[PDB]
């Protein structure tokens, strides 16, 4: 397991032999596997340390937020439209939980959200407004979207909803692995169309990377309360845990700033080291 | 029914709790995983892979190519060093953006020996001795072969076996050590020389090239995961 | 019912799904089909990852109807154009399957079918002699994507400009952003010392690799197996695996101010089967 | 276990003997192990009071204030910054903590830090506000440390954090053992520098006492709401138990007022004894 | 689910509670404990250590140095006494600063023996007797010898042995005493008296000292710890 | 998976890490390699906290390379100056390892390694006649922290003036806080009935210790293990022991208004040992 | 009584959950079922039925 | 195989590539020093590691 | 490169280091060094040495020799 202890050091002496493990060869494509006993006299160690906090389920166990929505319920007194969000599906609107993904190619996962809700008033009006509930309804591809914050879609008779009443604990739900392959697909080097000679230019076109393996649907969110005299405004943090994680084909981490969901980056933000002399400590 | 009484942390969300909720989505039908070549099963596996130095981050070699190479030529024999390094993994400029200081990077504390490895990259008809040494704090960092002859070291000899490699190993007095700059855990001093000169014949370059690797061995360990400098955001999206 | 384990301590499962619970090395010769190689100075050769290539097993398998193993016709050793290596040069890249796509019956049957799957095996040649100097890293990377050239759009690079084929393509040493809003180019802007994805080149030896040298080695081979998120796709529309080829040390010869050596690179398709046979694609390559 | 009894008194009677039990040398360096039975005619008792509650366990098992943070949520209608409180964790800022803490030199011990949370309003104005929700933020050292209330160090990938609603039962958590040492130092006899004559004077130089071993992190804490148009208020007091406590070589207990994290002391505060005439009872 | 009902003392924080709670950082790894000299199982281990008692609380000698000493001379016999001291361990000003007062000032209740020790540091050509006297209380405490003789009482013989021990064993009413200042459970009275008076020879000091501790015996016990009012504060840190 | 326990009463552990969960004597010969001592008015010894020094086991050992032992040329006594005893004398100190700084070949191992640890032998040596009247107390404190001599800072002293070397420093009777704001001196005001560290002296006694009285004993010996939070540590940055002789007793003597006695140490080191081969350290002492 | 604590997702409404709740008509006589012909277990026996296309969606 | 060479005394290493092997001279190996054979009578000292290792002379 | 692996050889089992010395190494050029056709070339020649099984006997305060 991985709290299993690591290996002990072993007393070596002295040295005289022809064999050199020293000295190696890096163009074969290997690390030499050497040991401090290879080089220098050592003595014996009972060693206790161990490496159980660097497990990939240790590395990825802990809630990270991925996206702040905003929803609103007006004064009565006015004409703005109830404000309702939406929002797709995705870890790449954070960089932090991104770049730890991105240490990887492939992965497998359930998930764990956690919804975190504020509330504020927005007027210096004394007017007031009783405890307010939140309707967050998750709408799977092709199912319909609302347009308006009381129309039909609200009904949900298949799509799974959780209300939420301010002010008790915040909410949280599991999914388990949703993907239509077998595994996660953080890199795709593609496209979802082939261009062909007799079709048109524009029939053919599509964005580079792009696939429908990462469309998961929208979250959409509303106050199910009837608007008072006065306005309230919401905003609902989204934190994500992933557990029982496996990955595949680790990749070099992140070096300069995310430009946009691929692999991009932008003009001015190509010098990510600084400057150190060579013959200084 | 049952009597109960409700204890301080009530109603409160821990990002590090692991706690069974409810499923959005039940008697989902799950697709089995396949064989996929590339399994990793610690972040330590990552670290024990060599990954290449920028010992040259001058102000004209820095965030380019030529900041990975090492200049070697077949002057006179001198007792001054070629490059020095002090042993931060994760807080020297030419350290901290390798593989190892970037999982470093996300930890507190490190423990363990390291290795180095050199590679020539001058031609087959080239000859030279060199000598890689290592000491640990408190004294003066070594300036001349003769004070660095005196801490751990390795005297290479370029031949068939173009490839040198040397161990630093764990020597401290607390059991791990800051992944910050900081005196009280301070590593040590690494340093290069020419033990003898480099010789060529006619007909050949005169000066090369060496490139240095790093890496972590079996008894290496990290431990409080943390958050890294090395990424930041301005705007959600 | 419930379970007790050591820290002891006691846990029970509430709900019925799984996801509420809480978490001689010189020498080599190779012979596929009617093509060998031989080789005198080899630094061994790599398999990625320890797996070597194989067929799709039954309890794998998504599609139904029976496969196609061209076997010999197609894995085989098939030769891509040359490069020249100067001290300006930064580097070259491959996409595969897009640089076999012109590779006789390997091709043919990559048009026809809609699905496809195959493992590799690649041979870089390169010799030069004992008063040569230099080094050349070689690295295969899974899903080898690249950044544009454009800082007003992202992902915008158009699929002719992405497969350019046996010839390939080659780093810059700089980023020059395309500023035509009226005829955008739609092509990559591949960094050297970034690996042109973002990254930095020292670490690129976390992928699979080897290092030609020239005072030791003139050949490097590399075995890949098939890698994907699927057991087997469409080879026409996404690229498995990326080959980047950079000098870590720049070329020099005696005191000569413009050396020049050739570089060459052999790749054969390994296990090799295909599904779903329709009509032959005709893409639009220009 | 702590809970036996001590042991019981025996029946003596009159003795006429050359040992000397009473008459003893203190130039040795030991305590002369008498009981009432070596001097006097005593009787038999059964004994039944036991020293089950000075056991360290016992001693250190309640829990401590050792910091009072402030932040504030302001008015809409101004110009401040939203104010976020930052603490460097340490038994030091309080005194009775610390000085039943310096009883000994080493110690090990898990640690269980439980806040409560206090809230009011500044100004007369009748405007309300919302239940609040507070962020509290454990940033190890070398981990980026906030600098504004809402930027992206709050996204907390890594980083532990706890959310606490306003008017709910007080937070707590639990903690182990987290030092690089052996035991915890709560004295320390040297500097972690040592001056060397080549270099310059400033650069050895180094404050007596003080180590590395002593870094722990910050906690820092905010309000996530917006800020209402009236200005709110609030007070976190932090409360730490030692539990499963272990210690090393007593030392007699502090006389005199603390001055600063050392053991100086202030001139003016050196005379703790009361008079007393010699003959008086 | 599971119908439960809400109990008083629901939602509440005591201080001196023992609740479980989740863990901060979970698969942490502890370093484990060495063997250190000077492991503590008790706070009445630390009891059992004699200390030395500030006898002389004089306005010029309290705060200082002379304040441990007790002066002794060679003049003619008489029957005053040489000091005087309420048993009152925690809440008397010669006693409420050593080891055991420290400690005691920390509980609210205290019972078992005392012993206090007597040094003598004079030089080796003297000679004397004292007298070392505990009265149990509801009498006017001794001023002669008469009265003194007449407790619980130790004769002292100068000798080879420097050091005498009297042990003031436990008498009292009720179970426990407090550890303040009470009628109800005084402790009684200590007083040190010439037996013979202190006899030199030519060439020799006239003057000396002595010295005086005190600590517990192996049944004395405290309960209700509570807060001493030994230390204080103003301003936070 | 409950646990019953007696007050009976039931609990149950809910998470996997514990800290979730809730709670003849007069005569002495000493021989250390070629040095000696006799003592024929000793009252005993003292061996601090019951426990003899030791070599650092295999199941303890932090460091990884081979340790030094020099044995017999370091493990030996060595004599420290003498100071003088008087009627206005208010006592000394001094700081272990650092008082043998310059002690023969232990003080060169100590300089030229990394890690060290020792433990010592301390004999202290006072004769005088039996006219004479008086009594010292010698304190051994583990972590023995002074106080400072400004009332503007806290923890200014600077690395030389709290390490003396075998010369000591001494206590005085009354706190004197520096004033030169532009020159501050840096350096310790210990209080003798304060121990120099704001605790009354009276409680010293908890420390190991031993009393020479002079109508009883003229010498003393204390045993003192190595003590630390570390098994291994820099003996160059970081004191483990202090030593502290206080008059208890005023010196006097028949009717002389000025009598004087040396008072003098010898100190060994014991099983120590060394780690980490460098350059030799040169500090700055002055 | 027994100490508790309270954790995340308390007292909210989650569509899909699946608890027991009381009974507003205790001790209520059920009318037994009897067997009637066409009963459906899955809702793909009712997707192998063949059902007829509408090719032709012209405008007329 | 005689071309090769490695030796490590103490926290020194050598490396060497090309070696005409090496000579012991009269076939004897360093050793201490026996009792039967030491004249002196009070305790040795050993450093070992502190100074048995490799010094580096000038070129 | 060249190696020499040295016994202790002596009339004496033990003896004064600071005296007597006990080894001497000689290095002498058997054929002139030459280089293609230049007139003054030049290699540099480097020296390293360890002592083996060594022990110490007599103990005193440090010797102060006159070395210049
Ligand atoms: C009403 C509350 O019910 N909510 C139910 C629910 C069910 C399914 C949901 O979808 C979860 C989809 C995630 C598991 C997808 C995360 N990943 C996997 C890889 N990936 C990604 C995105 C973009 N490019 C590459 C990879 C992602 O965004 C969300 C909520
Ligand atoms: C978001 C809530 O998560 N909080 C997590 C957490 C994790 C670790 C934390 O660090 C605990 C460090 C303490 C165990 C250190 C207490 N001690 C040990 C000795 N010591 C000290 C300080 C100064 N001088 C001497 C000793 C201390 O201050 C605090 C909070
Ligand atoms: N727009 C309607 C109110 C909305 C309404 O009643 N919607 C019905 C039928 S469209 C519904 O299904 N509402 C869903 C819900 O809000 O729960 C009005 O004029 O009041
Ligand atoms: N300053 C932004 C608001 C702050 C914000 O959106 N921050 C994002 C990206 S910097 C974030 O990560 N916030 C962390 C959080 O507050 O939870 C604004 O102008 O509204």
């Amino acid at each position: 397991t991985s709290r299993d202890a690591l290996p002990n050091t072993e007393a070596s002496g002295p040295t005289h032999s022809k064999e050199i493990p020293a000295l190696t060869a890096v163009e074969t494509g290997a690390t030499n596997p050497l040991v401090p006993s290879d080089t220098v006299q050592t003595r014996h160690v009972v060693q206790h340390r161990s490496r159980s906090e660097s497990s990939i389920e240790s590395f990825f166990a802990r809630g990270a937020c991925v996206t702040i929505m905003t929803v609103d319920n007006p004064a009565s007194t006015t004409n703005k439209d109830k404000l309702f969000a939406v929002w797709k599906i995705t870890y790449k609107d954070t960089v932090q939980l991104r770049r730890k993904l991105e240490f990887f190619t492939y992965s497998r996962f359930d998930m764990e959200l956690t919804f975190v809700v504020t509330a504020n008033f927005t007027e210096t009006n004394n007017g007031h407004a009783l405890n307010q509930v939140y309707q967050i309804m998750y709408v799977p591809p092709g199912a319909p979207v609302p347009e308006k914050w009381d129309d039909y879609t609200w009904q949900t008779s298949s799509n799974p909803s959780i209300f939420y009443t301010y002010g008790t604990a915040p909410a949280r739900i599991s999914v388990p692995y949703v993907g239509i392959s077998n595994a996660y697909s953080h890199f795709y080097d593609g496209f979802s169309k082939v261009p062909l000679k007799d079709q048109s230019a524009a029939l053919g076109d599509s964005l580079y990377g792009a696939a429908s393996l990462n469309d998961f649907g929208i979250l959409a969110v509303r106050v199910v309360n009837d608007p008072n005299p006065t306005k309230v405004t919401s905003k609902i943090r989204v934190y994500l845990k992933p557990k029982h994680i496996r990955v595949w084909c680790p990749r070099p981490p992140r070096a300069v700033a995310y430009y946009g969901p691929g692999v991009d980056y932008k003009d001015g933000t190509l010098t990510p080291l600084s400057t150190k002399d060579l013959t200084t400590y | 029914g049952l009597p109960v009484m409700n204890t301080p942390g009530s109603n409160q969300y821990l990002t590090a709790d692991n706690f069974q909720s409810p499923c959005a989505l039940p008697e989902f039908d799950v697709t089995p995983p396949i064989d996929i070549p590339g399994e990793v099963k610690n972040m330590m596996e990552l670290a024990e892979i060599d990954t290449m130095i920028p010992f040259d981050l001058s102000a004209t070699k820095k965030n380019t190519m030529e900041m990975y190479r090492v200049r070697l030529s077949d002057k006179p024999h001198t007792d001054d060093p070629i490059l020095c390094l002090s042993l931060s993994p994760a807080s020297d400029p030419r350290l901290s953006h390798t593989m190892l200081g970037e999982i470093l990077n996300y930890y507190t504390h490190w423990a363990g020996s390291l290795k180095f490895t050199f590679m020539f990259c001058g031609s087959m008809m080239a000859t030279g001795k060199l000598l890689v040494s290592y000491a640990p704090p408190g004294a003066d960092p070594p300036k001349k072969r003769k004070e660095a002859m005196l801490g751990t070291h390795v005297i290479w000899d370029i031949g068939l076996q173009s490839s040198c490699t040397m161990v630093v190993p764990w020597i401290s007095n607390t059991t791990y050590r800051l992944t910050i700059d900081d005196s009280f855990t301070e590593g040590g001093y690494i340093s290069v020389f020419y033990q003898t000169r480099i010789v060529v014949p006619l007909s050949t370059p005169r000066e090369m090239d060496i490139l240095g690797f790093v890496s972590a061995c079996n008894d290496f360990s990290v431990r409080l995961l943390r958050d890294t400098t090395h990424i930041e955001q301005k705007a959600l999206a | 019912g419930a379970q007790v384990s050591s820290q002891n301590y006691t846990t029970i499962n509430y709900y019925r799904d799984s996801a509420s619970n809480a978490a001689s090395d010189r020498v080599l010769q190779l012979t596929l089909g009617n093509s060998t190689i031989t080789a005198q100075e080899a630094a061994n050769s790599v398999v990625a990852y320890g797996r070597w290539p194989e067929y799709l097993r039954d309890s794998e398998a998504n599609p139904v109807d029976q496969p196609t193993e061209p076997e010999v016709a197609a894995c085989r050793f098939y030769t891509l154009d040359t490069v020249s290596w100067t001290k300006e040069s930064r580097g070259w890249w491959w996409k595969l399957p897009d640089a076999l796509r012109d590779m006789g019956l390997f091709g043919q049957n990559m048009y026809y079918h809609y699905l496809g799957r195959s493992g590799y095996t690649v041979h870089v040649q390169c010799n030069a002699s004992k008063f040569h100097q230099g080094a050349l890293g070689v690295f295969a990377v899974p899903e080898m994507c690249l950044a544009g050239d454009s800082n007003t759009t992202t992902m915008h690079t158009s699929y002719q400009n992405a497969n350019p084929g046996e010839k390939g393509g080659t780093f810059t040493g700089t980023f020059t952003p395309d500023n035509n809003q009226t005829s955008p180019a739609r092509r990559f802007c591949p960094v050297d010392y970034l690996l042109g994805n973002g990254t930095l080149l020292g670490n690129a030896f976390v992928f699979p690799h080897q290092i030609i040298n020239l005072r030791t080695n003139n050949c490097a081979t590399l075995v890949l197996p098939y890698v994907n998120s699927l057991s087997i796709d469409s080879m026409v529309k996404h690229n498995n695996w990326g080959i980047a080829i950079l000098p870590l040390a720049p070329l020099n010869f005696a005191s000569e101010s413009s050396p020049e050596i050739p570089i060459t690179l052999t790749i054969a398709p390994m296990c090799c089967e295909f599904n779903g046979l329709r009509n032959i694609t005709l893409p639009r390559l220009q």
